[PDB]
């Protein structure tokens, strides 16, 4: 609609937005499973999992893919699928002031290959996804806990990782040195059920 | 059968004694709204509560007391539940029979459904 | 499915026992770094304690993962990244023993 | 109010019993107690009488008080009682 | 016959007479509503349900209006939102500003439809309206200026409660909805009339400023207090019980639940039994450890064995407890497992299932075109069982017969009379009745365990079975012959096997006597030997406490996860909302535990593990939410016809003649103070 | 000696049959002829047939009674009662 | 203030108090509320 409570959408990088994702589609069929764009345009193109090394790498050098910078790679963990874990590559093209996001799937178990290769700052990014979610990346220079303590054991992100966690530290006189004991919380995170009961957005309805 | 319990990290303890319920959450009788009642949740077995000597505000050691995952179908969560080892008991969604409704009813010659009063 | 490492079981044993000969050689430098008070024995010990918790594994590719994990902390504790308290960690010490007998439970409290 | 234990019992009826260990808290220091118990205080305000059946009570200062509400005054025996504020208004007999 | 309409494009099925909103419900679309109730009759008076019909120039009310074949219903066009939005603006244009002091904050289907269909402001710049408050009883606190003149109270009260007290006054919007006079609304099912109103008109005064909708975290469980098995949903925060609230369960509850059971749970903070007791040299209970009484009641075990144990099984026990128990007094060669409940032992007995229970079925009621009610009060006795009967009356034109003292029923039936030996007459054929039963295609046939009870109990199930068999003989798979229980411990317990009734106790009597959650007070000091050793295991002190040499404190229902059977037979498990108080402990663990002492521990140190041991000693109880068939019919009622015992010509008075007789019932009731204000405003 | 006999016989299941025309028409005779001895007959579910005998101090032995005859089960029935 | 005095109330203190931490005057934290279960009372009289 129109007025200033609606933000205003541009139809025009849309279009460019679907054109390109047709293009990156014929280019690598292999790989590409789906390409979506959002209202918002921003262009989402779907992976199987073993196409993450020749689509970036497509997506960097290509003279008309020049996303040349990893702005950030980041995984959503979503328990009800069979890979859980989905890890989302976002793209930056200097050269034609777009962005890209790469979305491929993965298992608790499934290894993923490393894109250090393709980006040298997906280091850090993939030690980060290891240390939270547990996401294994196969070919990593240095795959190792970034975040966590030194000592500390399961992946907090996880949607199944309680968020007070497991375990808490004190100093003990008698030890002489800070030791992890059981978690106990004077006061327990009070649970809030806010969900309303009544449907929000029906463009978005899940048909039974 | 995946075995992810060495490698979630969930102390033993929580991975035995834990009961989780695999269920879709009531309607609160309250409303009538059944958005919420659409989704499998999972959630876990509720364990003491006592209360915090200083200020008596409720105290738990549970780690899973606030844990609640949902689930878009039954087969999900009653998989989630294999991997991580946990117990679970599943509870079937009931879903409301479709009632034959009538307004003319209420007006009814030689029936009881006739309204006293609308 | 794509192995972690291990296409068998058998060369995730082999992966096992590496792992298990480079903590077994490391616990006595350890000792010596941390200055830790227990014996070369008790950390030895509980590099195999730590081993038979995950004896019932059968998935390659989960010991697979296992051992990455077991390395990591080998890592750690050899680069002195570690500090002396995330190696007494393994040693639960100041956390009080939780009987398993159901009576002494019952006495306890309400634990299910 | 003050409990028989000596210790001053709130607004909120709570005072830490004889045989209650948390007692000792207040050994060496003061128990903090407000000392202008709210019940008593609106019962203190007048309650006033208006001819209209239905009045509306915004607690004072429009913008500074609470929500506005509409009170009946229908009621002959009972005196109309605003829900936020608590004065009590009566419709002249 | 399906015809086929369409949704917003998309084609759904529906049968003929299907209203918009259910055609809408089926493709998965909520139309907002307010008067429009599934288990109520179809108002529109609302008018929030309009919806636009594609090639129609007027709104419909979805709600009402019944789907003709080729409709598309627009559900999400221009039309309905404009006609949602400005049917909100009327409703809150007089509403008052009672947001943050109305309980129904934060649940109120007001607040949500007018957040989702309504605008963002208002327009009204006129003064708003006052009603003045009705009062309508000790439990629902009204206040009538927020109501939206939904009429969903007046239908309720007219057709599910049957009580005609509640109405509109005046017309316009002066309109008044409530009784006309000050009256106050006497219902068993009085306080669901919180629940069907939209607006927090209608509220909880038990729960009313305790605690907000968000906060509460909520707990799925079962109802102890009667035996139809209600499922409920236990609002609980920062661990303290703050409201039950209904389950929906088509089959047993729907969408109601008894007063009792929705302000009782302030009885579970009163009288509490914490820590165990044992008596002083005094002779007066004292506290102490766990340990102390657990030695003293085995060593008590050990020295006694056989008849000399026994035990006596309370109403709120659960399968579990008893199970454990009764395999604590095997260990002693005791089978003196009886219940507080008589149930006639001859003939078939408990050896039948179908011998003592509703093989009709709640949901049986609606398909049943004659039911015969027996020495039993169900208004009261059961009060939904009495509602689904009532439904039935009011939509299949159910014929009722009561052969009882004439009391309120909601509903109008034929009053036979109170004599048993019209139990006689019908058998024979003289009565009227029998030949109206013989007509009948789907006849039923209620016996209260009320009536059972009376010392005549054998006699009167003879004469039931005999009318049954009738029946039977003078005509599918529709069951005739049922028993409708009063206490949900007793089904759990015949299905065990426990003794029904304490008879065989006064015919031995016990020097150890177990009294687990008893406090009926069917056996006293007096019924036992002077040195007689009682252990009340109980989570309240009523009155096997203070005549109890050990008290072993107990978990409530809503303290623990416990499988408990309906009268129906339907076997369903509660779940642990808060933790017991004190050092109380699940029952079964308090009796494993107490075998571990004595040295005949049980085998079984997990609930799973009982459970287990519970389907060893009948299948039927881990088998939740299965109403299993089991007919034979023939086999009991030949052995029941062995044994002539003679009808007693005292008349099938229920126990239970008022509401006032309705509230106080069990020892959590008892302890209730909401249902002693309860039955003195009835008495008063 | 024996106090209670349990007869677990499913509803539909055909290894349960001879066991259910035990129950309608052997099962009358001879509760006639232990009154006392409770013989409690309840139903199992996707699971052979078994006949649970509880003896004194708390013994039980279960006797499987899947695809027996009913006279096959009378015979069961008849050992536990005649040792 | 002495220009333009605060509104005049009741409730207000009147004698201000600096932070009394440290001092025997200091606020301990305690709990508003009162008892949720109650317990059952033992009979007085000897069976
Ligand atoms: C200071 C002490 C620090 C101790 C640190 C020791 C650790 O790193 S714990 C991680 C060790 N985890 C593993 O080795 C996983 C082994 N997984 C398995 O499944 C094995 O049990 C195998 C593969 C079945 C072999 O079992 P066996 O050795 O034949 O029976
Ligand atoms: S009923 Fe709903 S909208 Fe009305 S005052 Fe209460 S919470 Fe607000
Ligand atoms: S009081 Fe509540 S249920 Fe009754 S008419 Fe008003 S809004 Fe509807
Ligand atoms: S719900 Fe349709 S008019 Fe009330």
């Amino acid at each position: 609609d129109t007025r200033p409570t609606i933000r205003p959408r541009n139809d025009v990088v849309h279009k460019q937005l679907s054109a390109f994702g047709q293009y990156v589609a014929e280019i690598l069929p292999k790989y590409v499973q789906q390409v979506q764009v959002s209202c918002f345009n921003e262009l989402e193109i779907f992976i199987h999992p073993d196409g993450v090394i020749p689509v970036l790498t497509f997506l960097r050098d290509h003279t008309n893919a020049q996303f040349k910078s990893l702005a950030d790679l980041t995984a959503v963990d979503v328990p009800t699928r069979q890979n859980r874990f989905e890890i989302v590559y976002n793209l930056l093209s200097l050269r034609f002031n777009s962005r890209i996001r790469v979305k491929t799937y993965t298992d608790e178990l499934t290894p993923i290959e490393s894109s250090v290769t393709v980006y040298k700052a997906a280091n850090w990014y993939e030690r980060e996804i290891w240390d939270m979610f547990g996401v294994f990346f196969a070919n990593h220079p240095d795959l190792r806990r970034i975040l966590t303590d030194y000592g500390f054991e399961g992946h907090p992100f996880r949607k199944d990782f309680p968020l007070s966690g497991y375990v808490e530290l004190r100093y003990d006189d008698e030890v002489k040195r800070v030791v992890a004991e059981p978690v106990e919380l004077a006061q327990e995170f009070r649970k809030f059920d806010l969900n309303s009961p009544w449907e929000a957005f029906p463009a978005y309805r899940q048909p039974p | 059968k995946l075995d992810i319990t060495t490698l979630t990290g969930v102390p033993e303890e929580h991975i035995k004694t834990r009961k989780v319920r695999i269920f879709v959450p009531a309607r609160n009788n309250m409303q009538s709204g059944v958005n919420n009642t659409k989704k499998w949740k999972m959630e876990f077995d509720t364990r003491e509560r006592w209360e915090n000597p200083l200020m008596g505000w409720s105290s738990t050691a549970d780690p899973l007391s606030n844990l609640v995952l949902t689930f878009s179908t039954k087969e999900d969560a009653v998989a989630f539940a294999e991997k991580n080892g946990w117990s679970f008991d599943v509870e079937e969604r009931k879903v409301p029979k479709p009632k034959s409704k009538s307004y003319g009813a209420n007006f009814s010659w030689n029936k009881r459904t006739r309204v006293s009063t609308k | 499915v794509k192995p972690i490492f291990s296409r068998d079981m058998n060369e995730a044993k082999r992966r096992v026992r590496e792992l298990y000969r480079a903590w077994y050689r490391e616990v006595p430098n350890t000792v010596h770094l941390f200055q830790l008070d227990i014996s070369v024995k008790q950390g030895r010990d509980k590099v195999r304690e730590m081993f038979m918790k995950n004896a019932h594994v059968t998935d390659p590719r989960v010991v697979d993962l296992l051992v990455i994990k077991g390395k990591m902390e080998l890592e750690e504790t050899i680069n002195v990244w570690k500090q002396r308290t995330h190696i007494m960690r393994f040693f639960h010490e100041t956390e009080a023993p939780r009987p398993t007998d159901f009576l002494s439970k019952f006495y306890v409290g309400h634990d299910p | 109010r003050t409990s028989p234990t000596g210790e001053k019992v709130t607004h909120t009826g709570q005072a830490y019993d004889d045989g209650d260990y948390r007692r000792v808290r207040f050994s060496d220091r003061q128990k903090e107690v407000n000392e202008n118990f709210a019940i008593d205080l609106i019962a203190e305000q007048p309650v006033s009488e208006v001819g209209s059946r239905v009045i509306s009570c915004d607690g004072g200062g429009g913008a500074l008080g609470h929500p506005r509400v509409y009170i009946n005054l229908d009621k002959e025996t009972k005196t109309g009682t605003c829900g936020y504020c608590g004065l009590q208004f009566r419709q002249p007999h | 016959n399906l015809i086929e309409v369409f949704v917003d494009g998309q084609s759904v099925m529906v049968e003929p007479g299907t209203t918009v909103l259910q055609a809408c419900e089926k493709v998965g679309m909520q139309i907002p509503r307010f008067c429009y109730h599934e288990r109520l009759s179809v108002a529109g008076n609302c008018r929030m349900c309009l919806v636009e019909i594609e090639k129609a120039p007027k709104v419909v009310a979805a709600c009402a209006m019944p789907v003709m074949k080729g409709w598309n219903i627009l559900t999400n066009s221009e039309k309905s939102k404009k006609a949602r939005e400005g049917v909100m603006e009327f409703l809150l244009a007089n509403h008052p500003l009672d947001c943050p002091i109305c309980d129904q904050g934060g649940e109120c289907d007001l607040q949500d439809q007018s957040m989702m269909f309504g605008s963002d402001r208002s327009r009204f710049l006129e003064g708003k309206r006052a009603v003045e408050d009705k009062n309508i009883g000790p439990l629902v606190k009204t206040i009538m200026t927020r109501c939206i003149q939904c009429t969903r109270c007046i239908r309720f009260a007219s057709e599910i409660a049957g009580v005609d007290d509640l109405g509109t006054t005046g017309r316009g919007n002066d309109m008044q909805v409530g009784t006309y006079i000050e009256k106050m609304f006497m219902s068993e099912l009085s306080g669901n009339i919180i629940d069907i109103c939209p607006v927090g008109a209608l509220t909880s005064k038990p729960y009313a400023f305790t605690a907000r909708p968000w906060e509460t975290r909520k707990t799925e469980s079962i109802d102890v207090m009667d035996a139809v098995g209600s499922n409920i949903v236990v609002s609980t925060r920062t661990g303290e019980v703050m409201r039950i609230l209904p389950r929906m369960h088509e089959d047993i509850n729907e969408e109601w639940i008894s007063d009792k059971t929705r302000f009782a749970y302030d009885g579970l903070k009163r009288q509490r039994l914490t820590q165990p007791m044992i008596r002083n040299e005094k002779g007066l209970l004292t506290y102490t450890t766990w340990e102390d009484a657990l030695s003293r009641v085995a060593g008590m075990l050990q020295s006694f064995q056989g008849n000399d144990v026994a035990a006596i099984a309370g109403g709120l026990v659960d399968a579990e407890a008893l199970v454990a128990l009764k395999d604590l007094l095997n260990r002693v060669d005791s089978d003196s497992l009886c219940t507080e409940e008589v149930f006639p032992t001859a003939g078939a007995g408990t050896d039948l299932r179908s011998n003592y229970l509703l093989n009709t079925t709640i949901a049986g009621v609606e398909e049943a075109d004659v039911i015969l009610l027996v020495g039993t009060n169900p208004r009261f006795e059961a009060p939904l069982f009495n509602a689904r009967i009532r439904k039935s009356w009011l939509h299949n034109d159910l014929k009722v017969a009561l052969i009882g003292s004439p009391v309120d029923l909601t509903y109008r039936y034929d009053h036979l009379g109170d004599s048993p030996k019209i139990l006689q007459d019908i058998a024979s054929g003289n009565h009227p009745f029998s030949q109206i039963l013989k007509e009948a295609k789907k006849p039923m046939v209620v016996l209260g365990s009320s009536a059972l009870q009376r010392s005549d109990g054998t006699a009167i199930l003879a004469a039931v079975s005999n009318i049954a068999q009738n029946i039977r003989l003078s005509s599918g798979d529709w069951k005739v012959m049922n028993i409708l229980h009063r206490i949900a411990s007793q089904v759990a317990a015949l299905d065990l096997g426990y003794k029904p009734g304490v008879e065989a106790i006064r015919k031995n009597p016990p020097k150890v006597l177990f009294l687990l959650g008893a406090d009926g007070g069917c056996i006293t000091r007096q019924d036992l030997p002077k040195d007689c050793f009682i252990i009340y295991q109980g989570h309240h002190g009523d009155v096997g406490a203070p005549m109890a040499d050990v008290i072993l404190p107990g978990a409530a229902y809503t303290e623990k996860s416990a499988t408990y059977v309906n009268t129906e037979g339907r076997a369903q498990q509660t779940k642990v909302a808060v933790t017991p108080p004190g050092l109380a402990r699940e029952d079964w663990k308090i009796i494993r535990a107490l075998s571990e002492i004595a040295g005949m521990t049980l085998p079984y140190d997990t609930l799973d593990q009982v459970r287990s041991r519970l389907e060893e000693v009948s299948p039927n109880l881990v088998r939740y939410d299965d109403v299993e068939g089991a007919n034979y019919f023939q086999q009991a009622n030949e052995l029941s016809k062995l044994v002539n015992q003679q009808l007693l010509a005292d008349p099938l008075v229920p126990p239970q003649l008022t509401i006032k007789d309705f509230y106080m019932t069990d020892s959590i009731s008892r302890a209730s103070q909401t249902m002693a204000k309860c039955v003195k405003a009835v008495t008063e | 000696g024996l106090r209670e006999i349990r007869i677990h016989l499913c509803q539909r299941s055909p290894g349960s049959q001879g066991v259910r025309d035990f129950i309608e028409k052997r099962y009358v005779e001879l509760k006639k002829a232990n009154p006392d001895l409770p013989i409690l007959i309840r139903e199992c579910s996707d699971v052979q047939p078994k006949l649970w005998a509880r003896y004194a101090f708390g013994q039980e032995k279960n006797v499987s009674l899947n695809n027996f005859s009913a006279d096959q089960v009378t015979r069961t029935l008849e050992n536990v009662l005649s040792g | 203030p002495t220009t333009k005095p605060p509104t005049a109330r009741k409730y207000i203190w009147t004698n201000h108090k600096f932070n009394v931490s440290g001092t025997p005057q200091q606020y301990v934290p305690y709990s508003t509320t009162r008892k949720k279960i109650q317990e059952w009372v033992p009979p007085s009289t000897p069976y």
